[PDB]
Parts: structure tokens; C-alpha cells; sequence
């Protein structure tokens, strides 16, 4: 209202706090905004960025890299993505590396029990798929890692972290979407055990604004001893996974040629329903591309 | 898996009463979990997960079972085809389902569209000859027993007669159900003799347990599993005493058997188990009756995660400003009309909060500008602006940084330096109260959505609100402080100055601000 | 010339320089130099320790890091002191209260000799202006003492600083009362001179791929030091970018770190690099008025 | 500190070169810039190291010099009673009166810190003058002669003329003498047998029997300071391990050379008898604590910080560097979108005029850094839209403002993704997954293009890349960056579409779409766009 130098006190009256100018803004995706609070946090931990620069992937480090048998609903389609058209890949350490050694464990025993009785062919493992897990791109870290292992480092705990898009397709769910992005993280060191995962879910857990409160045994197939996790926010009295952990099995792991006393960690877990959860939103099928 | 568990008569093949909200909590704790679950009319039923890693739990027998035992209570080569037969048996319709259901179930469940999977049961009250059927394809065939087909003869091409629900065929791609019979038969096929006696050993155990043999025309095997102490000792992160270990594999079905250099067991897994090689799934379920929950086990950020208002605050035109390191007394307290200070702060500053001034000076300085530290930084950046008045129309700047004043306590130096920020506009013609309260409104929507306006709209705890004020560098009725507590902690201001320092300050152009302390946000 | 009413009815290049710039709202560029150094210091596998202040007492600031009060810094021809709260008190009681440090100063400790100096304690006390970062950083160095002892392990650890610094020199156009300067240690036992060469090849790589050179220099916080300059082609064919030095068990020892523990640090000025890199000719315009 | 250019050649007696003597200095711990002459003598002055006093003069810092490069050699609170002894004979010249009058100058102010006779010619309240005037006043009355220019006033006092304010009242040889018996006081009693023995062998190159000293020393061997003078020269030794010198030079295996080393620094080891120890010998020349720090600093010094052998935290990071793209492209106005996973066939191949694969791609491994063609098909799926994997991503973009015809006239929108097509070569998995970033702007009545070419030259701005003529404007004014070449791609309208160019690798399009791809879309307001790999 003022222009004026001389003109002090021509007075129209000294004029109802409770409003906004609400202009043109220009704003960042909220997704992408997590993304960031994220590694944040993560990078507050201690942890080192992996690189998911890929978005197709054999079967074979989708599945069968870890304890996953072909003979099996998630190779079944319909709750899977295929690609077919470069179904074809070449290129695996089968030089006592990996490829022979879990053919033998989908048929037989090694690098601690045996038995897994089944037809392990390798073709059908190497059709190229679509990711449903993310931890194929972690698992790839891991043998390049057992390599620099057998080097000259013997023990030298790493964590590790990983987040991009996946995506299944059952039909179309009521509920949820083809897989916005997908938080993973990874420990690794000698002799590791629960206690170390429910004590780094109970920080970082959190560190995101709830306390892990209850944990409750699940089936899981690439890590045996495997649970859903909760902490609690006034939702209801009922509940849906928080996310998931579990360790890893000495049927994949050793077959790396990795110590005896090695044992590895891991959890991962849904990146957009936290969001829902932040941001005070329902439904998201507007928060994420139309209507956003 | 599916939800094909079934009614509530569990409740007497258990012969307990333990009410729901006391069950359901169990199945939390085991492995098996149940969304809202329906009633058939009369009969009070649930549905239920269910992993398909164990067989045992498939059955609404074996289910029940295992969460009794569970708490602390007691030349074409043939797929070789197996036929197993009982003695004595019995069924009823409540009965009759659930034998339905492990039909359904084997070839539902475990088959992957029944590849090598099929359910070949009836009785034992047709006949009991001892044959061979291995062989080439076939000789004749007159009939066969399925309930959609009643005349087996006369106009439907042979080897082919393809009609039912949904995989109807089978071959490319009746007489009786033996409802309440006694005696009891039962075919299956499979790809060889192993995955055979796999999948035909599950319905041996249905119901005191006792079944006529197999003929075996030219077998419950278990298997042993050997495990180390400190193995487990260090996965699960307890310290067990291994007797424990008997108790726990007895409550889930284990008959461990001990063999002990005191830092080794042997578990003896049927083939009712989530069978997997190696041992690690001991370890799993010695958890699971343990529980998770019961495990021994056992940070700030500020100019990383600042840089959020930062960011938001340059979107929309707002360009930065570096300060200038500090300025003249005049300058803060003779410039500005406000010129006080809190020497002997005691009362005052009782918590550093609520920016303030109580300014620290300087010996041996620049005898230009140099005599005191800043405490808001809008002086240096007027400075700035009166230095560029000749630019665009809008000008708009900001500034965070870190400042310092005297502190009587609190601090082994007694001095304090704490980081807030600054905002300021000017387009020669209005203020920019009304876009700064945007502005302020955006960033505290960039935290908590809520200022004072439109309530805590229902389409709320811990917000703050403008609290209309009175200091002398702003213009009246045009001024208001900042707070955000259930402590009534002030820290920031948004004014309009009054014009009297501009004539200070050699300004021209009409300008408004705001300057909030960060530091305090949390 | 643009193509508008893309109706069905549709009756129907100076690629020189530009189109009119509109409303540009940009941060200052002495943040973003600051911004890309974070990046490439955590991706050596760093940790940012807290400058958040620039106040430290003279004892932080001088005779922590074992110089004599009376040199030319003391002077009032390069530095400045407060005067409001001159005086401070939260100080480790302990060895003496540093005591040690004085005894040091005075006499011996690690074999080496003092200056036969009294050092006085109110030297120590007067509050001043901070000239060199690595005051605050070196207080960080000292709880790591604590911990080390308290935990007796040797784990090498990284870190780096920046946060504004100040001196006053005098008011002719050579460089300004207030700068900011990138400073980084190392720590961990037995290692010497070679790491340091390495690392500042490595970091001073990732500012650019220059073979470097360094001169020696004498300088009391690094009994030995060195000035390193590396090659861009700027005047001499090179700049002298950076200082440098290595450390002084003297003090350090003196602070219950190890008798194997040897850091190293080296630090550098923000705005200089930037008025190299955002083609500027003196610094004059990057900071305050644009 | 002045060269005095043919001084040095004196004291040296070397030729060799300009540039192989600040070379040599520079390899020392000295060097300066901003050196100038006076007349017909081109002369030079250096900053010495305050560490050691050694230094100070052009005398002593020639000599040691000369025994750096493997030249030279050795030689060979009351307070009681403050020291002044000296030798009885000597000899002087101009040459070196200018010299000695130098630390006069240098080490009272300098190094005395406001300085907290020497004539031994006719030798053993007020009087006279001291040398130039003639006055004289019985009590404290003086400062009244001139105290305002450069005199004693700033160095007054604190609570045998004078310590801080020489006047030389008495005696005084010449300027021109022989006999020289120099004298100097100081605060307390430690300093000064220190600055005897400096002056002592600092000038004893201008004596007599070239630093010899008579004194008469041998007699006593205790000074009680009662009858010594009414009625010096002392060495320290600091022992020194080898393998901690070894660790910190990070150059290591060898002792005699630290010997070798060492003497050529004029230092004088000693050799503990140990495979592993010292017992260097530090003479009054050193001013350095005797922790062998310093010594092997020296050690570095001879052996040259330069040839230490070693060497070998990566590249490590490109989304970290996606991140200013984004912050820039915000500061624009432009919101972020997140587009859909895939897309129709039809609606990258049939909607917008497309002619996908070219899949050998002549050159034998296609393209690291360039364009989208030769897509990655998939199998089909339960879904109706989830047929292949984007390409170029703006299709999904231009779907998506086909979802809100009713929000402000400018829509502007901009996205960073991964991307997929196919590869035959030693490409991993048979298939490649490259980030690019497209953006767009659309009016509801007029157009873009020259906001977007703003905008691009915006965000190239802080990389330094210029469009192919700003860089010679600014030449016309007072390279490594890119161009805008007009190209020809059904896609975009003509006369309004072009390709970028850096090594001639086209990376990025923008331009105008055709009015009938907005046919296809149910678009109704024109848009433009552009798609810009960042690998590249
Ligand atoms: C406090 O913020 C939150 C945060 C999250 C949530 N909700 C989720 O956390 N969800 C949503 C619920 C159901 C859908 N889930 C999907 C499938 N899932 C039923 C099995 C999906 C999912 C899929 C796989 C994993 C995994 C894994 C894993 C990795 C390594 C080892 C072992 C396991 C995690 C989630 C979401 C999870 C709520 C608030
Ligand atoms: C390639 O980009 C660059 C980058 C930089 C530059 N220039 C500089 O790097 N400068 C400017 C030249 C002279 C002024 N210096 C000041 C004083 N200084 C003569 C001693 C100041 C300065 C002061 C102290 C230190 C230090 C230290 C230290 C820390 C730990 C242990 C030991 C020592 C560093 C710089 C600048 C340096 C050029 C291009
Ligand atoms: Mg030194």
C-alpha cells in the first residue's frame, strides 16, 4: 500500500491473518521426494548406494540365483511380467562359479545340507524376465563382493542398499498397483543373526516415525527364517505388512564361495503405501501419474 | 495359498474353550494369518492362509492337529501310478467336504494345472482283484465312472468325450461317490517313484490312523537332519541350553533325538514337514516356538536437511544472497529503530529459542563496519539492497546462514551460533505481505499443512499461528510474530518496516519480509 | 511463425541465439561449488563434521594445535578478537587441564622440546574470531581420544569441514575478512607422507586431472608441510591450489590418542576454486553484490 | 630480503642459470615472485622461513644454499648480568656494512617483537648525544625530539645506550673499523647466549682468521655470573628412529642415505650405533623442536617431496548429478510427472509415424551414447495397454495431458526416467536400459519454443555447453559444447524441429508436433517438446 515519502500520515486506516496468496508454485513429485528422505536416512546409517541401472533380468538371478524352484506359482504367468522378446542371455560364471553348482542344488545337495530334487534345466532359467524382485540387481553386488572376499579381505562388514521400480501384474487389484518402487536393504559380515535384524529394523523403523512393536513369523522362500514386521500407528487393532526381512540360506549363499561364518541380512519393503501413509492419502491411483 | 480352511468344530476336536481374541493371536504368532472371515447361515466359520511350503497344514485334520500339538499341549514309459487301500473308515457330509477339499486341494494347490498331479479315490467295497495295467496304449474300453456320463456308449467318438467345468480336458491338455462306505480305495499317478510316494503318503494320515497296505505291483520314509549349537546359537541370537530344544521341537511336532557332543542335535523331519534341505529351517521353527518378540536385542540433522526450505524457497524466483560477515553497531541499533539489547539477559533468553538480539562485539576490527556480529540478517541484505536499486521491477531475496550472540550460561565460551533465514520483497509499487503470507503458508505446508486458516480443515496437533505483535521496525497493524508450540515458543516475524529506517538506509522502493529461526524446527 | 488454431481448418528460421529469458530464479554459486565438494567428499567415503561455529576460544583455536601464543597471528595486523564474552570455563579439567598442552609448550612430552615459554593460561582464554577451521575440527579429534582409549581399537577414520572463517589483514585488494575454506584428515596408525600425496592427487583429480607439484613449507600446526599447486594452465601454467601438511605428534600424543596414531589434514579455500571455475577474474562478485 | 645478484655468484663462485636458481630455491623452502631491480644491478628478494634464524642473512642463506646442492660444508626478575662479549679483531667493507646493518633492522623489529655499541675502538644523568644530534637532558625528558615518525615511541618500554632504542651514546668503531666488541640485552638470561652465538658465527665469515674466535675459553668450564665479569656455543642432540621416518616418507629401506641426506643440509648426523637409531646433533643454526618431526621434514626436504614412489572412491556417481537437472528444471516453473510403465504398440509405433528397428545398426556395436530405436518388446500380458516398454517416454507424457483439460493455460511438465530397448551385441541380457529426461509446455492458445529454448540454454548454462554461436558472440565479445542442427522427423512439425549435436553424437530433439499426432492423442492446444539423453 505504500509509495509514499513525504506523505506519511494521509491515512485510508491501518486494515485478518487467516488466509493464503496461493500462486503458481511449481512443484517436485512427491514419490521422488521419499525417495530423497530415504537416502537421507539410509546414507545416515552408513550405507552405500548399489546401482539398479536395469530393468529386465534372467530368471536366473530373478529366481534360481536364489533358492527359488521353476516349479512354481510365481514362474507361473499371470503374477509375473515375461519379456520373450530378447529371451535369450549368455555370460555366467559357470567355471566353478555358480551355474553348475545350483543345477546341482535344485537336484541335489551342496555348500551345506542337500536336497532339492528337481529337473533343473537351464534354459527355462535363462528366459529373460521382467523384474518381480528387486534383489536380483542386490544379488549381483554380492558375488562381486565374494570375489573381492576371497582377495585379500577377510572380514569387512558391508551394508548395502537398493530402491527402483518393479512391477507384477495379477490382474488388477483392488488394493494395489503394479509395484510403484521398492526399498531393499542388505547386511553382510561374519556370523550374523536375528538379534542384529530386529535391532537395525527396530532403528530404522524409527527413524521413520513409528517403534517396532511386533513381529510375526511368515514363509518365505529365499530366506528361510523370514517374518512380517509391524510397529504401530493408530490404523486399527488389525494390520498389513509393514514391510518384510528375513535372512538368506546357505543353499544360494555358499554357493558364491562364501565363508562359512558368512551370513547375511536383509528387508525390504513397499515404497509408495508409506508415502499414503505421510501425506494423509487414500487410493492411490491419482497421487501417482493422472491427478497429481 | 487360498482361504480354504473351514468351520469352527475345531473348537471340539480340540475339546478346549478358549475364546476368540485369544485364537487368532495364536495363528499371529504361527505362521497362518485370516482377514474378516464368514459364517455359513448356522455355522460360525473362518478361512485361513495357509503356506504351501508344509502339506501339513493344507487339511483342515492336519491344520487342527498341528495347532494342538502346537502350544504346550500332546514302449511308453508309464508315470508310475500308485493304489492304496484301507481297512475301515467312515465319512459324513462335514466330513465329506473336507476330504472334497484335499481333493481339491492336492490338485488345486500342489498341482501347477495337475501336470503331475490327480486325485483317483473311491472304496473298497467294489472289489479287490490283484491286476496289472502297464502296458501299450489300450485294447477296448465300454464305460467309466464320472458323474456327468450315464450311457458311456453310442455316439461319442471313442478315447475322446470332453465336457466339464473349467480344465475339463486332460488326455490332449458315474457309478458311485461311495458315500458312507467303510472300505475305502484310492489311485494316483505321478511323473516317478519319488515325487510318487511324496504325494501319496499325505493322505495315509487321515483318519484311530490305520489303513489297510498298497499292492505293490513291480513306504513312509523319513529322513534325519544333523545341526550344530553354536550354528543356531549365533543365527538366533539366544543362548540355549538345548533341552529347550526338545521342548520346543516336541510342541511343533519334532521327535528330536539328541545326539549330543554337547554342541550337536539330530531332528528327525517326516514327510509332513515344509520340507527343505538344509537345516537352516530347524532353526525356524525353534523361533517361532520361542518367539520373535522375546530376543535380548539392543541422532540429529540439520544443515543436510535444511536445504528442503532451500530448495522450495528458490522455486518461484527466490534467488539467494550471501551476507556480508557483519556490520556496524549504527547499523543494527541506530539504522534500526530498535536499538535494545538484553546486557543482563538472566531473565531474558531463559531458552534459546524466539530470535532475539543480544549482540557480541568486536576489538581490532575494520573501523568501517566492523563492530558487531549480525543478529537479523535483513540489514546486510538492505545493505545489498541498497546497493542494486536500479534492476528489474520485482526484486526478491533470501538468505539462511548461521548467526551468534553472548550467552551468560549454556555454552563453555558463553556464546551461542545458531542458523536461521530471511526473505525479502520489493516491487516499487505494493508490499508483498499478501504473497510473502502465501509464501510462509507454502513452506509450512511443506511441513504441516497448517497455519491457522481453514482449521485443521476435517477433509492438527503440533502446528503453529501468527500472533499479531508490535516492534518498532515495522509498521503498524502491518506486523505480526510467528509461533508454533504447546509451549507458545516464538520464532519467527513477517512486517512490513517502517519507512523512517528506509530514509536510514538510503531505500527508495516499498518492501516487506520475514525472518524465522530454523534451528528450533524439529 | 507459430503454429496456432489447429482446428481441421488449417490454411497453411533464426536458430542464432535464443528466446527471451523470463523470470530465472537461480541459488548462489559459491553454495552449488559447496554442494558438488559434499558430493565427491562423501563419495571418497567421508564424514562432515559440525563447524557450526565460528567463535572458538584462542585455546581451541591456538594452543590445542601447539603454536605459541606469540607469533604473527597473535597480532592484531591478522586476526580478531571479541571482546564480549572474553572469557570461557568449560574446560577438561583434566591432565592438569591440559596442563600437559602447557608443560608442552614449556617443556617436553613425546621427547621433544617447548620453547623454555611460560605460556600463559589468559593468552589461551581470550576469545577470538576463528581464522583457521580446523580449530573445530580438532575438538571433534579429541572425543575420538576418549573413545579410542575407552575402546583401545584403531578405526581410520575420514572427515571434512566447511563452514565460513575469518582474519583481517588489512583492507587493500589481495583477499577478504570473511572466506571459506574445505579442510579434510585422515586418521589412523602408521601412515605417512605417501597416503597424503595419494589422496590429494585423487581429490585435487576429482577438481580436475592436473599432475601435481608441492614445495615445502615451515608452518607450527604441520611441523612437515607443504604447498601444493597442480597444473591447469592458468598463469605460470599452474595455480598454487591448496596447502597442505602433516601431523604433529607433539600435541597429538599429548591428547591420550596412541603413540601409533598419526592424521593427516589439508584444507583450501571455496570461493577461490569458484572464481576459477565460473570464469572470474577477482573476488569481488561472487560474494555480497553480484 | 635483496639478492644483491653478484653477491651471490661471489659467495657461491657457481654459473649456471636464472632459471636453475629460483629452481633450486623453489626446491627449497623459499620462493618469491615479485622481485624487481634497482639500476645496473638486477636483484631479487626472498621470504626465509621464520623457523630457523639460520637464514636471516644473504651471508648464512648462501652457505647453507651451498651445501644444500651438493657443494659446501661445514665450518669449523632482576636481571644479574645480561652478555655482550665479542672478538677483539675483524675486518669490514661497504658490501657487507649494508649487510650487517640489515639485521639491525630486521631482527630487533622482526624477531624482537617491539625488541622485548659493538665497537671495541677506544674502549675500557646525561653526557652528550648519541650519534647525529646534540642534546642531552638529566632525568627521563626526551620523546620531546621526535616521536611522531619512525622512532623509538612505538616500541617505548614494558611497566650502554639501549636495548629496544640503539643509540650509541659512548662508543661506536666506525662505519669503516677493525676492532669490533658487539653488545646486546635482553628480558631474561636464555635468548642471549643464543643471539651471541649468532652474531658470533654470523659474522665471523668477515673476520680475520675466518670464524676463529680467541676468548681465551680455555681455563674454566663454570660461568657463576659474580667473578666472571665484575670485580657459548652449546649443541643439543635428538635421537631418531628409522622406521618412523620410514613410515611417515613413505619412502623407506635405506639409512646411510639419511646420512647422506643429512649432510647435505648441513646437519651433521651421528650414527647410533643401531641399525635403527640416531643422535642427530642440532646445532645453535636450528631453531626447531627437538622432535624428529623437524628432522625428517629435513630428511624430505634432500631427498625432494616429489620422488616419493607412491600412489594407489571412484567416478561412483551419475544420479547424484541428476539431481541438478532436476533442481534447475523446477526453478523453471516445470512440475515433475511420473508417466506410466509402458505403452501400447500403436501408441509409439502407429499413433506417432513409426518405423522402429534397425537393430544391427551399422556401426558394429550400435550406440553407447545416442537415441531410441530398435525397442524391447514384451510378452503379452493380462493386461490391455502393457504391450512394449517406452522408447522415447514423451508419448506417455503427451497421454497424460490428455487426462486434465480443464487445469491453468500453461501446463509445463518435464520427467527423468529409465528407458529400454534392444541389443544384440556384448550388450548384458541382450538389452539396454538408458536415462533420458523430456520435457514440454503447452498453451491453450499460442505456442512454445521459445520458452523451451530458454529454458535449454538454462539448464546447459551451468555445464558451460552454448549453442555453437553464443561462444562466438562472446568471442565477438570478449568451446568442447554443442549445437542445434535442423533436422527432418515426421514426429514434429516442419520448419520447427530439431536435432542437438556435441563429436557429432545427436543426444536430444525438440520441436513442434504435428497437428495430427494431437488428432491422435484427443489434444485440442498445441505443445512442444524435447527429449535429451544425459549419459551422454
Ligand atoms: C510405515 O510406512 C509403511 C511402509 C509400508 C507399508 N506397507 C507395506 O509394507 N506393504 C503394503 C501392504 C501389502 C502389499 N505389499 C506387497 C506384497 N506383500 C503382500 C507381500 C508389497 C511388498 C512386497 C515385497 C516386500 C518384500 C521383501 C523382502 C525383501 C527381502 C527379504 C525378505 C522380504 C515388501 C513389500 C507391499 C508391502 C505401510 C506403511
Ligand atoms: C583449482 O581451484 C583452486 C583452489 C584454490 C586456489 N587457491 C588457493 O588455494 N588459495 C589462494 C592463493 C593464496 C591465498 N591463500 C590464503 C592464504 N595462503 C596464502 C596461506 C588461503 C588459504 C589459507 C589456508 C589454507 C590452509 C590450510 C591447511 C589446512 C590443514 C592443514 C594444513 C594447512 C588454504 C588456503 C588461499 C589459498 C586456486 C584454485
Ligand atoms: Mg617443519
Amino acid at each position: 500500500n505504500y509509495l509514499l515519502l513525504k506523505n506519511e500520515e494521509y491515512k485510508k486506516y491501518d486494515i485478518f491473518f487467516s488466509s493464503g496468496k496461493k500462486i503458481n508454485k511449481g512443484n517436485i513429485h512427491l514419490l521422488t521426494k521419499q525417495m530423497r528422505t530415504f537416502k537421507e536416512i539410509f546414507f545416515s546409517l552408513g550405507f552405500e548406494e548399489m546401482e539398479t541401472h536395469n530393468y529386465v533380468e534372467s530368471s536366473f538371478w530373478c529366481f534360481d540365483a536364489l533358492y527359488i524352484p521353476q516349479q512354481h506359482p510365481s514362474r507361473d504367468l499371470q503374477d509375473t511380467f515375461f519379456i520373450k522378446e530378447p529371451e535369450t542371455c549368455i555370460d555366467k560364471f559357470v567355471d566353478t562359479e555358480y551355474i553348475d553348482n545350483i543345477k546341482r542344488v535344485h537336484t541335489h545337495g551342496d555348500y551345506g545340507s542337500f536336497g532339492w530334487n528337481y529337473k533343473w534345466k537351464l534354459e527355462e532359467s535363462k528366459k529373460n524376465v521382467l523384474r518381480t524382485h528387486t534383489t536380483a540387481n542386490s544379488c549381483r553386488a554380492l558375488f562381486k563382493l565374494a570375489k573381492e572376499y576371497k582377495e585379500a579381505g577377510c572380514i569387512k562388514p558391508k551394508k548395502y542398499f537398493s530402491i527402483d521400480r518393479v512391477f507384477r501384474n495379477e490382474n488388477l487389484d483392488s488394493t494395489h498397483l503394479a509395484e510403484f518402487h521398492q526399498v531393499e536393504g542388505l547386511i553382510i559380515d561374519k556370523n550374523i543373526g536375528l538379534s542384529h535384524l530386529i535391532g537395525t529394523l527396530a532403528a530404522f523403523y524409527k527413524h521413520i516415525g513409528i517403534h517396532k512393536l511386533k513381529f510375526k513369523p511368515t514363509f518365505n522362500p529365499y530366506t528361510e527364517p523370514s517374518m512380517e514386521i509391524y510397529g504401530y500407528h493408530e490404523q486399527s487393532k488389525k494390520w498389513l505388512e509393514v514391510g518384510n526381512s528375513g535372512i538368506f540360506r546357505p543353499e544360494m549363499l555358499r554357493s558364491m564361495g562364501f565363508s562359512e561364518e558368512v551370513s547375511v541380512i536383509a528387508w525390504g519393503l513397499s515404497l509408495e503405501r508409506p508415502t499414503m501413509i505421510k501425506y494423509n492419502i487414500k487410493n492411490i491411483r491419482d497421487l501417482f501419474g493422472y491427478k497429481s | 495359498p487360498t482361504i480354504s480352511v473351514y468351520e469352527d468344530d475345531l473348537f471340539e476336536k480340540l475339546g478346549e474353550e478358549i475364546i476368540e481374541e485369544k485364537l487368532l493371536d495364536v495363528c499371529f504368532d504361527f505362521g497362518l494369518e485370516v482377514d474378516d472371515i464368514e459364517y455359513k447361515n448356522d455355522k460360525k466359520i473362518y478361512k485361513i492362509e495357509v503356506p504351501a511350503n508344509r502339506y501339513d497344514l493344507i487339511c483342515v485334520e492336519g491344520l487342527c492337529r498341528a495347532l494342538k500339538n502346537f502350544m504346550c499341549k500332546f514302449d511308453d514309459r508309464r508315470g508310475y501310478v500308485v493304489c492304496c487301500v484301507l481297512k475301515n473308515m467312515n465319512i459324513n457330509d462335514s466330513v465329506y467336504n473336507n476330504i472334497i477339499e484335499i481333493q481339491e486341494k492336492l490338485h488345486h494347490n500342489l498341482g501347477k494345472k495337475r501336470s503331475v498331479l490327480a486325485i483317483g479315490i473311491h472304496d473298497y467295497d467294489k472289489i479287490k482283484f490283484p491286476l496289472k495295467y502297464k502296458f501299450e496304449k489300450k485294447e477296448k474300453i465300454n464305460f467309466i465312472p464320472l458323474n456327468e456320463k450315464t450311457n458311456l456308449n453310442g455316439m461319442n467318438l471313442i478315447d475322446f468325450y470332453s465336457k466339464n467345468l473349467n480344465l475339463k480336458p486332460y488326455l490332449k491338455i458315474h457309478t458311485k461317490i461311495s458315500l458312507n462306505t467303510k472300505n475305502v480305495f484310492i489311485e494316483c499317478t505321478a511323473i516317478d517313484r519319488n515325487k510318487a510316494q511324496i504325494a501319496l503318503n499325505i493322505l495315509c494320515s487321515m483318519l484311530k490312523y490305520s489303513i489297510q497296505s498298497f499292492v505293490v505291483i513291480y513306504i513312509f520314509e523319513n529322513k534325519s537332519l544333523t545341526c550344530n549349537i553354536d550354528y543356531v546359537r549365533k543365527l538366533s541370537g539366544i543362548s540355549h541350553i538345548t533341552v529347550h530344544e526338545v521342548n520346543n521341537l516336541l510342541k511343533r511336532m519334532m521327535l528330536s533325538c539328541d545326539i549330543m557332543d554337547n554342541n550337536t542335535f539330530k531332528v528327525t523331519i517326516p514327510f509332513y514337514r515344509s520340507d527343505i534341505m538344509h537345516c537352516c529351517d530347524i532353526i525356524e521353527d525353534i523361533a517361532i516356538a520361542y518367539g520373535y518378540g522375546n530376543i535380548k536385542y539392543e541422532k540429529h540433522s540439520l544443515n543436510n536437511c535444511s536445504e528442503l526450505f532451500r530448495n522450495v524457497l528458490v522455486e518461484c524466483g527466490y534467488t539467494e544472497v550471501m551476507t556480508n560477515a557483519l556490520l556496524s553497531r549504527d547499523e543494527n541499533y541506530n539504522c534500526m529503530l530498535r536499538t535494545h539489547k538484553s546486557y543482563d539477559d538472566p531473565n531474558i533468553n531463559l531458552d534459546e529459542y524466539n530470535p532475539l538480539a543480544a549482540p557480541i562485539q568486536i576489538k581490532n576490527s575494520k573501523t568501517s563496519e566492523y563492530e558487531i556480529i549480525r543478529t537479523s540478517l535483513i540489514v546486510n541484505l538492505l545493505k545489498f539492497v541498497s546497493a542494486n536499486k536500479h534492476r528489474e521491477l520485482p526484486l526478491r531475496f533470501f538468505e539462511i546462514g548461521d548467526v551468534s550472540y553472548a550467552t551468560y550460561n549454556q555454552t563453555d565460551t558463553n556464546a551461542v551460533n545458531k542458523k536461521y533465514l530471511s526473505i525479502i520483497f520489493s516491487d516499487k509499487f505494493t508490499a508483498g505481505l499478501e504473497e510473502l503470507h502465501g509464501v510462509l503458508e507454502a513452506i509450512l505446508k511443506e511441513y504441516q499443512l497448517f497455519s491457522d486458516y481453514k482449521i485443521e480443515e476435517k477433509k492438527s496437533d503440533m502446528y503453529y499461528k501468527l500472533i499479531p505483535k508490535e516492534d518498532p521496525s515495522f509498521l503498524n497493524e502491518r506486523i505480526v510474530d510467528i509461533v508454533l508450540f504447546p509451549h507458545n515458543l516464538k520464532f519467527g516475524v513477517l512486517g512490513i518496516i517502517h519507512p523512517k529506517v528506509l530514509e536510514n538506509f538510503s531505500l527508495d522502493i516499498p518492501v516487506s519480509a520475514i525472518e524465522i529461526n530454523v534451528e528450533t524446527l524439529l
